[PDB]
């Protein structure tokens, strides 16, 4: 199908308890693949995944060095963004940023991105023709002018349009088994009687890889929202996936109810009834 | 502002007494990203407990999983105790086979 | 494979 590569940069500066820490982590789709810690022992970029621990030394050692600059900069760039906002230096401050590419089946470019957040809230982006920038505020208003004189987007551009989109296609070759995948949900259904005149059902689904599913309820095949609970997808820790979504139903009602299941390993979406 | 975690505690496989499995506490949807998180054995701290690295989702708050091997029993009693900014004392959330 | 890309504020 469609795939994507994105670097997660989190940088957080510990006032009274020491300098900047700086964390990035690297995915291909719903797989982790790269980690560098800042305050790690190692300072190298490690392996986190089986099918990247074959690429070569300069491989390893190129992306310590970009990462390590990065590292440096966003760490630097803490003191910066308190200086614009004007922000005493008793204050936690965050700064995340998320990069990378989409690539649709042929492996070819659809879509790049590079976003930035200062606290869990928006500060610059990347806009979509990858040519300007869009600022949050004022401030991300001073980073915009400095970009766009210095001409950077263009090394943005660059970087999404090429190499990004190239070792994308490099990775979803040399971990062909794990990230060409689709496992299919395996699905069943639990039932909890707290008393007499209600019952929760409960549809599952386990094992599957990719992270992206719908889980729906239906009464009389009619949608149905009312008294419905939905948990965040989460990570059973084996590369698969889980979720369920719940529905408060009147005793003796059960049978009317039915969950739906779309998964991209479905050829056809389930359909399950108590 | 702030963004309180979730938490969901779970196996990786369907729990079967006495069949060997991994005990996850996944916590996700927090701001700022410091976070406490513990796997508690019958009240407890289990020592050997490895985490995942730090990542986070597209409204840019944090997840992260915590996780250790484990062999259930009928008898013992595991949970999952965090703590952040956003909460006043740790909170601790039981393990049930049926979450 | 990171990006050799600047990110000064």
């Amino acid at each position: 199908g469609s795939h994507s590569m994105r670097y997660f940069y989190t940088s957080v500066s510990r006032p009274g308890r020491g300098e900047p820490r700086f964390i990035a982590v690297g995915y291909v789709d719903d797989t982790q693949f790269v980690r560098f810690d800042s305050d790690a022992a190692s300072q190298r970029m490690e392996p986190r995944a089986p099918w990247i621990e074959q690429e070569g030394p300069e491989y390893w050692d190129r992306n310590t060095r970009n990462v390590k600059a990065h590292s440096q900069t966003d760490r630097a760039n803490l003191g910066t963004l308190r200086g614009y906002y004007n922000q005493s230096e008793d204050g936690s401050h965050t700064i995340q940023r998320m990069y990378g590419c989409d690539v649709g089946p042929d492996g070819r470019f659809l879509r790049g991105y590079q976003q930035d957040a200062y606290d869990g809230k928006d500060y610059i982006a990347l806009n979509e023709d990858l040519r300007s920038w869009t600022a949050a505020d004022m401030a991300a208003q001073i980073t915009q002018r400095k970009w766009e004189t210095a001409h950077e987007a263009e090394q943005w551009r660059a970087y999404l349009e090429g190499r990004c989109v190239e070792w994308l296609r490099r990775y979803l070759e040399n971990g062909k088994e794990t990230l060409q995948r689709t496992d299919a949900p395996k699905t069943h259904m639990t039932h909890h009687a707290v008393s007499d005149h209600e019952a929760t059902l409960r549809c599952w689904a386990l094992s599957f890889y990719p992270a992206e599913i719908t889980l729906t309820w239906q009464r009389d095949g009619e949608d149905q929202t009312q008294d419905t609970e939905l948990v965040e997808t989460r990570p059973a820790g084996d590369g698969t996936f889980q979720k369920w979504a719940s529905v408060v139903v009147p005793s003796g009602q059960e049978q009317r109810y039915t969950c739906h299941v779309q998964h991209e390993g479905l050829p056809k979406p389930l359909t399950l009834r108590w | 502002i702030q963004r309180t975690p979730k938490i969901q505690v779970y196996s990786r496989h369907p729990a079967e007494n006495g069949k060997s499995n991994f005990l996850n506490c996944y916590v996700s949807g927090f701001h700022p990203s410091d976070i406490e998180v513990d796997l508690l054995k019958n009240g407890e701290r289990i020592e050997k407990v490895e985490h995942s690295d730090l990542s986070f989702s597209k409204d840019w708050s944090f997840y992260l999983l915590y996780y250790t091997e484990f062999t259930p029993t009928e008898k013992d009693e595991y949970a999952c105790r965090v703590n952040h900014v956003t909460l006043s004392q740790p909170k601790i959330v039981k393990w049930d086979r049926d979450m | 494979y990171v990006a050799r890309t600047n990110i000064y504020y």
